[PDB]
């Protein structure tokens, strides 16, 4: 039975070294594996000044350390067949590895080498910087991303979330082999790090690997604190960028969110799965269960759209997004807005009974191999400080009902001054105004 | 139908904040009757003028209107 296959799950295995570090895995019967290290770091810790830092570092992670110059280091890695990858977000950056669990140590390793003794050489910054600064025009034609920032860019508008994850044009132009090692002087540390693994490790091999490359240890109070962020403000706002030379336009629409911790964020899950998504290559089409789908297959509202719950330390932000032709953008919002207003005030039992199923396949997919689980894990201790079992996330899930997902909804969305960004030839979505008073009566 | 066929617009980004986060009537001091003031210096001697002219030529034709009603003493000084 589904029940018992979850309780039979192993479980995360988390132990702290003496410097801070927290070292968690889980172990299954596989002879390959994901190890890494999940930091709490990223743009959002970043200033005016040094905005971009934490990406350009991403850039240089791998292009080795001092022990080990790039040409060894990329040459041990390769000719061991492991995979070396990382990213990094807002809130949140990390470094990890796929390769056998046999070289599960050596791994480790390499990892603590990475984010304790990158190079910075001189030389490869100038590259990189030009390298970087491609990326940045290469990603300036995603309109998907370039909303999203946008988003970011007015509902927080004027504090550190407003602030893009690669940073400035300015900023990376002069940023310094200084500036670049600081940041990783003061945010790489211990205490906000974890070395999460999965696959077929054991803790033990895993936490003595641990406490041998990562031994450096804090001598003061401070040096064990995880020093607390100045919170963000949200804003009812509006940030049109238009260009009717663009085939499409994008509008993203969203309130603030609770933040990781919150509960609600279950319910605000369960209540995005009834909204859900759609994509002209979705074969449901007109039979989809979505009724903002349909709407949009009935009517050829829009190329797509996803609703999401980005969360965060402190906020987050509950929205949605869609790509619709110049002239189908306004039927669309008015439907959207439509839903938002039907989950506040008339959701069904058997809404939320699939939005659940939907639900529960989607933390069960979110861990679908070694990466995705080491991901998970990386990730809950930075976010949670511990590691919610599928077992439970079932049974806070499974408690939801329509009484409830109604109460959050609006409690989150109704009648609250939303932050909208819109890009391409968006002449037909208009006013503030308008768009404010979809905020309320069904 | 008339929003969509408009213009053709490109590179234009505006800003705005939500009636909520504002207020209704700001910087009175600092910017409203600066401009009352701004406005009304722009416009009196174009205005002004004309009907001020007007009066004067509705208070001559008055006046003068009743002067006529008046008599002239130089009418029976002699008999």
């Amino acid at each position: 039975t589904y029940a018992q296959t979850l309780q039979n799950i192993p479980e995360t295995n988390v132990t702290t070294l003496d410097n801070g570090l927290r070292v968690a895995s889980e172990e299954s019967s596989q002879p390959t594996c994901t190890v890494g290290v999940w930091i709490g770091a990223g743009s959002r810790y970043e200033n005016e000044k040094n905005n971009g830092a934490g990406y350009f570092v991403e850039h240089l992670a791998f292009k080795g350390t001092k022990k080990r110059p790039c040409a060894a280091f990329e040459k041990e890695v390769e000719s061991m067949g492991a995979h070396f990858n990382g990213y990094t977000s807002r809130e949140q950056t990390a470094f990890y590895i796929k390769a056998l669990s046999k070289d599960m140590p050596k791994v480790v390793e390499l990892l603590a080498d990475v984010v304790q003794n990158c190079a910075l050489e001189e030389s490869q910054i100038e590259k990189e910087r030009g390298v970087i600064l491609q990326e940045l025009k290469e990603m300036d034609n995603d309109m998907t991303n370039v909303t999203f920032d946008y988003l970011h860019a007015t509902a927080f508008q004027g504090t550190a979330l407003a602030r893009t994850v690669e940073g400035t044009t300015e900023n990376i132009k002069h940023l310094t082999r200084a500036d670049l090692a600081s940041y990783i002087d003061t945010h790489f540390k211990a205490p906000r790090m974890v070395l999460a693994a999965a696959g077929g490790i054991s803790h033990k091999e895993l936490v003595d690997a641990a406490r041998q490359h990562f031994s450096g240890v804090s001598f003061t109070y401070k040096e064990d604190a995880v020093p607390i962020l100045p919170r963000c403000r949200f804003t009812g706002s509006e940030i049109r960028a238009r260009d009717d030379a663009l085939p499409v336009a994008h509008v993203a629409l969203a309130v603030e969110g609770p933040g990781w911790a919150d509960p609600d964020n279950v319910v605000l899950h369960v209540a995005n799965a009834i909204i859900g998504r759609y994509d002209r290559t979705f074969g449901g089409g007109k039979h989809l269960s979505s009724r903002l789908a349909a709407l949009a297959v009935e009517h050829k509202l829009c190329h797509s759209f996803q609703t999401f719950n980005t969360s965060y330390s402190d906020t987050g932000l509950f929205g949605f997004h869609f790509v619709a032709d110049p002239l189908s953008i306004d039927d669309m919002m008015f439907c959207a807005q439509g839903e938002w207003m039907r989950l506040c005030t008339s959701t069904t039992e058997s809404e939320v009974k699939r939005a659940k199923n939907h639900l529960r396949s989607a933390m069960v997919a979110q861990l679908d191999g070694t990466t995705p689980v080491c991901e998970t894990i990386g990730s809950h201790l930075l976010n949670y400080g511990r590691r919610i079992s599928l077992e439970e996330w079932d049974s806070r899930i499974s408690a939801v009902d329509a009484r409830m997902v109604r109460d959050v909804c609006s409690k989150y969305i109704y009648d609250k001054c939303p932050a909208l960004a819109a890009v391409g030839p968006i002449e037909q979505l208009l006013d503030y105004n308008r768009i404010r008073s979809g905020m309320y009566w069904i | 139908i008339h929003f969509g066929n408009l213009a053709r617009v490109r590179h234009i980004i505006t800003y705005s904040l939500s009636p909520f986060e504002q207020r209704a009537i700001p910087n009175i001091f600092s910017d409203a009757l600066p401009n009352v003031w701004r406005r009304f210096s722009s416009q009196v001697f174009k205005v002004a003028p004309p009907f001020l002219g007007a009066y004067l030529l509705y208070s001559w034709g008055t006046q003068e209107f009743e002067r006529l009603k008046r008599k002239n003493p130089a009418d029976y000084e002699n008999d």
